[PDB]
């Protein structure tokens, strides 16, 4: 419910997704992402472990750590878009958790473009559209995140 | 490699 040892759940499901080659697990994206619905009032831990495993993991582990804020992160604005944890403490709620993705959310992606491979950059950009139909705030869509530097620093051929 | 790998989020 709140910093209790409940968190220990949610840590190894992270984890389980460390020990995966593709870093991407469905059920048990699904299963911290349900826990995480259920009590907003953990989105300050939960939040801390997207944005610290996003951007220590590997490129694969990269493009499942997007998996999980989408997930996670659509679901935070859609639930309190229609309940009253839109009108609530700050931490705890959408607010303070879209809040602190709004101001790193630059790091986790523009990260994640140059270490993911061209078909994982293209998972990534469904989830911006998946999030521009969501209306999620993290829209920080600065030419970082077009990372556009590592692309010359790599081959390339369209012609 | 385990579980429903490679998730798929969608929207229309």
């Amino acid at each position: 419910m709140q910093q209790d040892d409940d968190f220990q759940n949610f840590v190894a499901t992270l984890e389980s997704f460390k020990d995966l080659k593709s870093g991407i697990s469905g059920s048990r994206i699904k299963k911290l992402t349900t826990y995480a619905l259920d009590h907003i009032d953990i989105e300050s831990k939960i939040i801390s472990l997207i944005i610290d495993y996003s951007r220590l993991c590997p490129d694969s582990h990269k493009l499942g750590s997007l998996y999980i804020i989408d997930s996670i992160g659509r679901a935070y604005l859609d639930e309190t878009r229609s309940n009253s944890n839109s009108s609530s403490n700050k931490p705890g709620t959408c607010a303070h958790a879209i809040n602190t993705l709004g101001e790193v959310i630059q790091e986790l992606l523009s990260d994640a473009i140059a270490k993911s491979n061209q078909d994982h950059k293209e998972k990534i950009r469904m989830l911006l559209d998946i999030w521009d139909r969501s209306g999620l705030f993290q829209k920080s869509y600065l030419n970082a995140i077009r990372s556009k530097c590592f692309a010359m620093d790599l081959e390339h051929h369209h012609h | 490699d385990d579980d429903e790998d490679d998730y798929t989020p969608s929207i229309s």
